[PDB]
C-alpha cells in the first residue's frame, strides 16, 4: 500500500542478502590478513567490488522512499544511513583523481625516506626508521635532523597533492546536501528525537571548544612540569617561560608524550608495575591470558565467547611460514563470527592489549540482534572508548593482586600513584589539545577560513596558542606538516580520539559508582560485581538504533559531554602539579622560538613585491654569508635553502637568520650575520634598486 | 511389525524449510540416551512414554533450520518461518526434535534457501513450492531491475565456523 | 757464507713456507665465495689475514742481500718483487686514512642511489639499476636523466675523496722510490736485459701513444658510422659533424659500444649465429660445456685437467641452499690445484665464457713448476690476452659446424662477416680510445700536470679530443666523472685493458700462421693444430722468470707491441667502413655539445673575480627567470643550480644556459633567455656595481 | 717357504721421510699386487726373473713423500730430500715401490715434515733426528728472530683436493746386498 508498506520489505530484502556477502568480504579479508602471500590479496578484490557494487546498487536503488512519511524510528535510522553513504555524485574524471591522489598520498607517507646530511647512502624509513629515533634518542642534533628531515622531503611532495584532495573531497561532499568535507565528518554526532532538541553538527564544534577550555588548567600545569624536568636534559635550548620545541616531545608530532616518561619521572628509585617477569615465570601463553580476559569478562556479566572464537581466531604467531600483519584489531566477520588478530607475546602490553581487543568484541557481540545497517557503536568514539575504558580496570595493581601477577609484599605508596598518573597523563592528557588543535585546523581548513597561503601560519600559530609547541625551524607555504601524519595523509577522521577519551573516562567514572567504589577513581576495579555489568551491556546491545545522546544518559545520567570525570580522575596528580610547579611559570608565551634570538629583523620601505623578491633576498643574503667566510679562510657554500624566512609579513616586514649547510641545527650567530650584512652592504640593495633607508636592518 | 522411523534420522540431504516432504511413518531411542540432540522440547503429547499408546495421524517431517529460527517452531507466536514458510496449528498435538550439524550440511556445496517474502498469511500444514517472484504492491514483475519486485527465495549461506544461530539446525517435526 | 750463496736459502725458506699459507689464504676465499654466510667472511681475516701480515714480514727480513752483487736471473728476479711489495712506509694516521678513503670509495659507488624528480621514491642502485636503463632504453630523455643522475648524486661525494686519495697514494709511491703512484702503476712492463735496452717505465707512455695514433683511422670510421646510424634513431639530437653524446654509448661510461649494435647492425635480414636453441635441443648441461672445452685444448697439444678440476670446482647452480657469486673466475689455489667457479647456463655467451677462463686454468698450470714469486703472467696484459684469444677461435662458424651446433646449410657469406666483424668492433675497436684516456688522465692527474682547479675540465677536452664524445651537460670542479667507474673507485688499474686487446691479436695473427690458416684472420681457427699449441704451451711454461719482451719475441718474432695485426684482423671491415662513410664527414670537431647554440657569451670587463660572483650571477639570472615566466602566467621554481655555466674562461668570458627544474633535457630556448635578461637588465649589473657595458651579453 | 714381506705394506702410521726405519725382514705380491702401484722403475736386478734369483739379507724402508719427489728416489741423483733427507748409493740394488694414498694420510690430524736446510752433503743410509734451527752462516741460533736463521723442518701440509703431484705417497724400498 502506502510507502512504509514497502520500506519495511526493502530494508527486510536488503539485510538478508547484505548479511552474505558481507560475510564473504569479511572471510576473504581474514584470508587475506592471516596469509599474505600471492592469491590472497587477488580475492578481497573481486569480492570486495561485488559487495561495494550491490551496496552502491542499492543505494540507488533506496532513493524511492521519502524520510518524511515515515515515522517508526529503525526503519528511518535504516533509510537515514543509506541514501547518504552511496556513490559520491562526481564525475568520473574528478573520481579518478581522488583516487590517484588518495593512492599517492599514502604511497608517499608509506615509502618516504629521509637521509643523513654527512652521509647520503644511511636513508630511513618512518615505521621501522625515523620512529625509533624520535622514541629513543635524546640527542638534540639527531632529533631535530629527524624531525626536519621528515615532512620537508615528504610533506612537501604531499603539499599539492592535499590542495587537491581537499578541493575535490569540498566538491564531493557539497553534492552530498553538505556544505563542507568537515561538515561531513560531523555526520556522526548527529540526532533528533523531537522539536529539534537533537545534536547538531555544529553543536559538536562548541561542545570540544567548551572541553578544551575546560582542560587548560591541568594541560598548562603538566606541560610546565614537562618543560621544567626537560630543563635538566637539553641545557641552554628550552625556554623557562617559553614553548616546547616540536622535536622533543617523543614522537614525531608530538602526539604521544609517553616517550618522555624516562626523562620526567617522579621518584625514579619506586619500581613502576611490571608483571612480565612474573608472568613468563609461571608458564603463561596467549591461551591462558585470553582466557584470564574471558574470566574478568564473566565476572562482571557479560556472556561467554561464540565458542568458534578460540577454533578460528589466530592468536600468537603461526609456527609454519605464513606472513601475516601483527596489528592488533577485533574482527567481526558477522552472520555470529567473531575474531581476534594479534601477534602477542607474553608481556604486559600484550595483556592489556588482549583485554582492549576482546572489549571490542564483546561491544560486536551485543549487538548482533541489530539489523546490519544498526550494528556499529553509536558514535564513531563509544566503540574505542568502552574498548580503552574495559582495560583500565584491569591495570589496577589490585586485580593483579588478586591474579597472583604481584606479590603481597609491594607496597601501594601515594609515590607510585603518582607515578601511574603522570604516565597515564602523558598518554591521555597530553595528546587532547594535539586532537583537539589538529581537527580545528582540517575544519577551518575545509570551511574555507584558512586560505591556501595561510596554511602553514595558522598551522603553526594555533600549535603555539594552544598545544603550547613551538617549531624549530621556520616553514613557509612549501612545507605541509598536517599531512605528514598518518591519520592526515590516509583520509581519516581524527576527532574519535578525543571523544574517545571523554566518553572512556565518564564511562569510568559511572561504572565505577555502580560498582559501590569507595576510593579515588585511578585505583577501581569493576570485578566482580554484576550490577555495572547489566548496565554497561543496557548500553552495549543498542548501536545506531537509539542516539547517542539518549544512549549516554542511560548510563552516565548525562546527555552532554562532560569532562568532570577526567578532572576528578588526575585530582591526585593535579594536586601535586600544583604543588610542584610553584617555583615555576604555568603557561607560554607565543613569542620565544629557537631561532628568535639569532634572528635579524628587516623592514621593507618600497621594486614592486612578488614571490620572486625572497630569492633573490636569501640568495643575496647567501652571497653575503659566502663573502663573509671566505675572508677568514673558511669556503663554506652557503645556499638559498640554508636562508629561512620568519613573521613573514608580505607588505611591511620580516624576519630571517642564516643556518650552516648540511647541519640544520647550527644557527649562525647574530653578530656574524650582521657583519656580512654591513661588509656586502652594497651588493644586497643595489640588486633591489634602494637605499639604506628603504632595507635599515633593525 | 516396527513403525518405520529409522529410513530418515539416520540418513542425509534433508530439504530446506520450503520442501519439506511428509512421510506415512522404535520410539524408546527417542527418550532414552540421545543427548546429542540440541533440544527436547514438546508441546503436546508431553515428554511422557510412548509405551503402547493408541495415536492417529503419526505423519512427521523434517527440515533444515538456521539456528535461530528453531524457537519460531512453536504455536501462537510471530516469525518469518511461522509467516512465511512453515507454520504449526494453535492447538498443535505431537512434538519435535532437533540436533546440531556443525560438519554434517556445511560442505562446500551445499543449497538451502527460505521463503522470505510471499503474499499474505500463511495457514498451518500446507506447501509453497511455486518460485514466483514476489511483487511489494501486488499481481507480477517479471523482472528484477526495478523497483518493487524481489526474489523470494533468500539463501542460508551455510559455511562453516559461524557460531550458534548460523550453524545448520536438522528439526524434525512429529504430529499425533 | 757471502751474498748470493745465502740469499737463496732465504729464498728457499720463502718459496716452502709461502705456498702453505697462500693456500690456506685461498682456500678460505674458495670457501668463502661459494659459500656466501655468516661466519666465513672473517676466515680471510683469520687464516688469510696470517699469510698477508707474512708478507711483509718477510719484506722486513729482505733487502739485506744487495741486487747488485747477484747476478743469476732467477734470483735476483724473486728478489725484486720482494723488497717493494712489502708494508707501505707511511705514518700510522695517514695509512689508516688511506684505508678508510678507498673503503668509502667502495661503498659510495655500489650502495649509491640515483631517481628522477618526479616520484622520488622509486629509485635504482647501479649493477641492476640504472645498467639496465643504460643498456636497453632508446629514451633520449631518460638516458640523459639517469646519465646526469649519477656522476651527481654518486660523483660529487666521490670527489672530496679522490683529491685525498690523490695525495696519500703519490706520497706513498714516492717512499718506493717512484715519482708518483702513476709509475708505480708502471712498475709493471718493465724489464731489463743488458745495458740498459729494456722497457722503460717512460716507454709505455710513448709506445701506448704510437698505438693510439695507429688506430685512428679505424677509430674515426667506426665513429662515423656509428653517428650516421644514430641519426635515424634520436633526431634532431646528433650533429652529423660534432661529437657523439655520452649518454648515447650504450652504458654508463660509454666504455663499451656491443650495446649499440641492435641500433647499428648492417644486414639487419641475415640472422646473427646463435647456437643457445642448438644445445638445449640436444641435451647440454654443465659439464658438457666444460667437457668440449676441455677437447679443445687436448686438439691443440695443451695438456688435460688435473682430476681435481671436476671433483671440486662448482660448474652450475648447487642444488642445495648455498648462496653464491655469479661472477665467472678461474680459481689458482696453489699447490696443484684449480678450479673455475661460475655459475653455468646452457647459453652461447657462456660456452665461450668456458673456453675463456679455462685459457686462465692452461696459463696457471703451465708455470706451476715456477717458484711461488713467478707464478703470473709475463705482465698484467698476457694474463686476459690468453684467455680472449683461446676463445677468439671457437666463435668463428667453422668449430660450431664441426661440432654440430651450427647446421651445415648455414650461408656463410660476406654480408654476414661484417655482422659478425663489427660487433668485435664495437667491443674491441670502440673500447680502445676509452681505455687510452682515462689512464692518459689518470697518469697526468697523479703526475701533477693537471692541477685539482682543471680535473674537470682537462676530463671533457679529452674526451672530445681523442674519443670523439661530448657531455651532454656542462660539468664544473664539483663533479668526479672518472670516479664514477668501478675501477677507478676501487682502485684498479686501466691499462690493462689496453695492452691486453693489442695481445690478443698479435698471438692471434702469429698462431694462425703456425696453424696454416690460408683465409681471412678473422674466420681462423687453431684447432687440431699440435704446431700451434707447441709454440704456444713455451710462453705459457714462463711466467715472471723472463722480460716479456723475449717471451713475446719467442711467440711472435718482435720485442714492441703491435697493433698490426689488430688493423689485419679488421681489414674486411674497414675496407667497408670507408665505402659507408663516402657521403658523410669522418672526424669530429671539438665545440659542438648538446648545450651549445643554446647558450649566451658573457664577457667579464671587470668587482673583484673571487669565485663568488659565479653564485650571484647564477641566482641573478634564475631570478631573471623566475619573474620572465610569473608575467606568462607560468609559476616555475626556477633554481641555481637551473643554471648551468660552460667555457668558463676565470679572466675574460664564460658560457651560460638555463634548463627546466625537474626536466635536465628541457633545455629553455635562446630566444626566452635573452628576453628575461633584457627586461631584468637592471637588477643584473647593479648587483655587481656595474653597467651594461661591463657584461656585453653577446 | 716364508718370507716376512709383510708388516711394510699392509701396516699404518708410516713416518715423514726424515723418520725412516727398517725392518731386517715372496716377489709374487710384486706383480700379484693388492694396492694399485704408481711406480716401477727398477736398475741393476731385473724385475721379472726374482723368485729363481737368491739372496743373502734384504732390507725394507718405508715413509712418505710429496710426490713431486718420487722420481727423485734414484741411484745417483740430485735433489732436496737426496740433499738433506734420504740419499741412495750409487752402486744400487733393488728398487722403490710407491702408491697414492689420497683419503688414508689427508685427515685433519696429519703431521709430516722434511728436512729442508742441514749443514752439508748427506752420505747414504743415515738418520737425523735433531731439531737444532739451521743457521746460515753456522754453528747454532738459539733464536728464532734473527737474521740468517731458519727452520729446518718444514711441513707438508697435506690437505685433501691438492692434485697429483703434491698427494701423500707412501715409499717402501726392497734393497738387498
Ligand atoms: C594461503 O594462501 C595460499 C594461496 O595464496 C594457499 O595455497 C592454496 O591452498 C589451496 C588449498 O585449498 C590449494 O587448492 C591451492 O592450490 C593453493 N595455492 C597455492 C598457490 O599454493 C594456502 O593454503 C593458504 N594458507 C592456508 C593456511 O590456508
Ligand atoms: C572474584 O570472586 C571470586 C570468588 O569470590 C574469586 O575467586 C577466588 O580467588 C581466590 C584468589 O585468587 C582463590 O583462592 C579462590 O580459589 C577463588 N575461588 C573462590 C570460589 O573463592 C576471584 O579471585 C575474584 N576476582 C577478583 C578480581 O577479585
Ligand atoms: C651541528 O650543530 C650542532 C649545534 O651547533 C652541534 O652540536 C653541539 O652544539 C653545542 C651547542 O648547541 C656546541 O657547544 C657543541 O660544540 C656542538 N658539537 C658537539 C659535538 O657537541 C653539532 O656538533 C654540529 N655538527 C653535527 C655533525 O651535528
Ligand atoms: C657453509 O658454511 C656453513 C657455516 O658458515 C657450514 O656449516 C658448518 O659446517 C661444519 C662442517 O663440519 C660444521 O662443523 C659447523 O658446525 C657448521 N656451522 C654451522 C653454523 O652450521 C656449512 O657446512 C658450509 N657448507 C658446506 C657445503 O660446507
Ligand atoms: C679434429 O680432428 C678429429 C679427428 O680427425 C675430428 O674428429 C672427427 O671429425 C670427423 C669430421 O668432423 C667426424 O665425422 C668424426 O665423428 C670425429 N670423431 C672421431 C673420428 O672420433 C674433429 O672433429 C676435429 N675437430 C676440429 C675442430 O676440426
Ligand atoms: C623533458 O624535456 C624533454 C625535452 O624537451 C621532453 O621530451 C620531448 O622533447 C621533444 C624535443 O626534444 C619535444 O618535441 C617533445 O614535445 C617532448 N615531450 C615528449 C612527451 O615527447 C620531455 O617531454 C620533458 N618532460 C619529461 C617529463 O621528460
Ligand atoms: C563460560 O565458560 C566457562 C568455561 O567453559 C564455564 O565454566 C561457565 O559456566 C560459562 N558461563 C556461561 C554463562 O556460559
Ligand atoms: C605522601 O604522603 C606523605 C605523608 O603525608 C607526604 O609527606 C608526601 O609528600 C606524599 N607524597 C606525595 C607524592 O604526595
Ligand atoms: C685426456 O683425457 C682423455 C679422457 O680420459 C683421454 O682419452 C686422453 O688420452 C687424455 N690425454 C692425455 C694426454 O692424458
Ligand atoms: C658481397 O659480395 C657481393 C658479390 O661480390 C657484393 O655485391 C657485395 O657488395 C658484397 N658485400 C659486402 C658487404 O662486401
Amino acid at each position: 500500500s502506502t510507502t512504509e508498506d514497502r520500506a519495511k520489505i526493502f530494508l527486510d530484502n536488503f539485510n538478508h542478502e547484505a548479511e552474505d556477502l558481507s560475510y564473504q568480504s569479511s572471510l576473504a579479508s581474514w584470508e587475506y590478513n592471516t596469509n599474505i602471500s600471492d592469491e590472497n590479496v587477488q580475492k578481497m578484490d573481486e569480492a570486495g567490488a561485488k559487495w561495494s557494487a550491490f551496496y552502491e546498487e542499492q543505494s540507488k536503488l533506496a532513493k524511492n522512499y521519502p524520510l518524511e512519511e515515515i515515522q517508526t524510528v529503525p526503519v528511518k535510522l535504516q533509510l537515514q544511513i543509506l541514501q547518504q553513504s552511496g556513490s559520491p555524485v562526481l564525475s568520473e574524471d574528478k573520481s579518478k583523481r581522488l583516487n590517484s591522489i588518495l593512492n599517492a598520498m599514502s604511497t608517499i607517507y608509506s615509502t618516504g625516506k629521509v637521509c643523513k646530511p654527512n652521509n647520503p647512502q644511511e636513508c630511513f624509513l618512518l615505521e621501522p626508521g625515523l620512529d625509533n629515533i624520535m622514541g629513543t634518542s635524546k640527542d638534540y642534533n639527531e632529533r631535530l635532523w629527524a624531525w626536519e628531515g621528515w615532512r620537508a622531503e615528504v610533506g612537501k611532495q604531499l603539499r599539492p597533492l592535499y590542495e587537491e584532495y581537499v578541493v575535490l573531497k569540498n566538491e564531493m561532499a557539497r553534492g552530498y546536501h553538505y556544505e563542507d568535507y568537515g561538515d561531513y565528518w560531523r555526520r556522526d554526532y548527529e540526532t533528533e528525537e523531537s522539536s529539534g532538541s537533537g545534536y547538531s553538527r555544529d553543536q559538536l564544534m562548541k561542545d570540544v571548544d567548551r572541553i578544551f577550555t575546560e582542560i587548560k588548567p591541568l594541560y598548562e600545569h603538566l606541560h610546565a612540569y614537562v618543560r621544567t624536568k626537560l630543563m635538566d636534559t637539553y641545557p641552554f635550548h628550552i625556554s623557562p617561560t617559553g614553548c616546547l620545541p616540536a622535536h622533543l616531545l617523543g614522537d614525531m608530532w608530538g602526539r604521544f608524550w609517553t616517550n618522555l616518561y624516562p626523562l620526567t619521572v617522579p621518584f625514579g628509585q619506586k619500581p613502576n608495575i611490571d608483571v612480565t617477569d612474573a608472568m613468563v615465570n609461571q608458564g603463561w601463553d596467549a591461551n591462558r591470558i585470553f582466557k584470564e580476559a574471558e574470566k574478568f569478562f564473566v565476572s562482571v556479566g557479560l556472556p561467554n565467547m561464540t565458542e568458534g572464537f578460540w577454533n578460528n581466531s589466530m592468536l600468537t604467531e603461526p609456527g609454519d611460514g605464513r606472513k601475516v600483519v601483527c596489528h592488533p584489531t577485533a574482527w567481526d566477520l558477522g552472520k555470529g563470527d567473531f575474531r581476534i588478530k594479534m601477534c602477542t607475546k607474553v608481556t604486559m602490553e600484550d595483556f592489556l592489549t588482549a583485554h582492549h581487543e576482546m572489549g571490542h568484541i564483546q561491544y560486536d557481540m551485543a549487538y548482533a540482534t541489530q539489523p546490519y545497517l544498526l550494528r556499529n557503536g553509536a558514535n564513531e568514539g563509544f566503540h574505542e572508548a568502552v574498548g580503552e575504558v574495559m582495560s583500565l580496570s584491569v591495570a589496577t595493581p589490585k586485580h593483579l593482586k588478586t591474579m597472583g601477577l604481584l606479590s603481597p609484599d609491594f607496597l601501594e605508596d601515594n609515590e607510585t600513584e603518582i607515578n601511574f598518573l603522570l604516565k597515564q597523563a602523558l598518554n591521555i592528557v597530553g595528546t587532547l589539545p594535539f586532537t583537539y588543535m589538529l581537527e580545528k585546523w582540517r575544519w577551518m581548513v575545509f570551511r574555507g577560513e584558512i586560505p591556501k597561503e595561510e596554511w602553514m601560519k595558522k598551522w603553526w600559530e594555533m600549535k603555539r596558542d594552544l598545544v603550547g609547541v613551538v617549531e624549530p625551524v621556520p616553514h613557509d607555504e612549501t612545507y605541509c606538516d598536517p599531512a605528514s601524519l598518518f591519520h592526515v595523509a590516509n583520509d581519516y577522521s581524527f576527532i574519535r580520539y578525543y571523544t574517545r577519551t571523554i566518553f572512556e573516562f565518564q564511562f569510568h567514572e559511572a561504572l565505577c559508582r555502580i560498582a559501590q567504589h569507595d576510593g579515588p577513581l585511578h585505583k577501581c576495579d569493576i570485578s566482580n560485581s554484576t550490577d555495572a555489568g547489566k548496565k554497561l551491556h543496557q548500553m552495549l546491545s543498542v548501536g545506531k538504533s537509539q542516539p547517542w545522546t539518549v544512549t549516554l544518559k542511560d548510563i552516565v545520567d548525562s546527555r552532554n559531554m562532560d569532562v568532570g570525570p577526567l578532572l576528578r580522575y588526575f585530582e591526585p596528580l593535579y594536586t601535586w602539579l600544583q604543588e610542584q610547579n610553584r617555583k615555576s611559570h604555568v603557561g607560554w608565551n607565543t613569542d620565544w622560538s629557537p631561532y628568535s634570538d639569532q634572528s635579524i629583523k628587516v623592514r621593507i620601505s618600497l621594486y614592486e613585491w612578488n614571490d620572486n623578491e625572497m630569492y633573490l633576498f636569501r640568495s643575496s643574503v647567501a652571497y653575503a654569508m659566502r663573502e663573509y667566510f671566505s675572508k677568514k679562510n673558511q669556503p663554506i657554500l652557503f645556499g638559498v635553502e640554508n636562508v629561512w624566512v620568519s613573521n613573514l609579513k608580505p607588505r611591511i616586514s620580516f624576519n630571517f637568520h642564516v643556518t650552516s649547510p648540511g647541519n640544520v641545527s647550527d644557527i649562525i650567530p647574530r653578530s656574524e650575520v650582521e657583519g656580512a650584512i654591513r661588509m656586502s652592504r652594497s651588493r644586497i640593495n643595489d640588486a633591489f634598486r634602494l637605499d639604506d633607508n628603504s632595507l635599515e636592518f633593525l | 511389525n516396527l513403525c518405520p522411523f529409522g529410513q530418515v534420522f539416520n540418513a542425509s540431504n534433508f530439504p530446506s524449510v520450503y520442501a519439506w516432504e511428509r512421510l506415512r511413518i522404535d520410539y524408546a531411542v527417542l527418550y532414552n540416551s540421545s543427548s546429542s540432540f540440541s533440544t527436547f522440547k514438546c508441546y503436546g503429547v508431553s515428554p511422557t512414554k510412548l509405551n503402547d499408546l493408541c495415536f492417529s495421524s503419526v505423519y512427521a517431517d523434517y527440515f533444515v533450520v538456521k539456528g535461530d529460527d528453531v524457537r519460531q517452531i512453536a504455536p501462537a507466536q510471530t516469525g518469518v518461518i511461522a509467516d512465511y514458510n512453515y507454520k504449526l496449528p494453535d492447538d498443535f498435538t505431537g512434538c519435535v526434535l532437533a540436533w546440531n550439524t556443525n560438519s554434517v550440511d556445511s560442505k562446500s556445496g551445499n543449497n538451502f534457501y527460505y521463503r522470505l517474502f510471499r503474499h499474505g498469511k500463511i495457514k498451518p500444514y500446507e506447501r509453497d513450492i511455486s518460485n514466483v517472484l514476489y511483487n511489494s504492491a501486488g499481481g507480477t514483475c517479471s523482472s528484477i531491475s526495478q523497483l518493487g519486485c524481489y526474489e523470494p527465495l533468500k539463501s542460508y549461506g551455510f559455511t562453516p565456523t559461524v557460531g550458534v544461530g548460523y550453524q545448520p539446525y536438522r528439526v524434525v517435526v512429529l504430529s499425533f
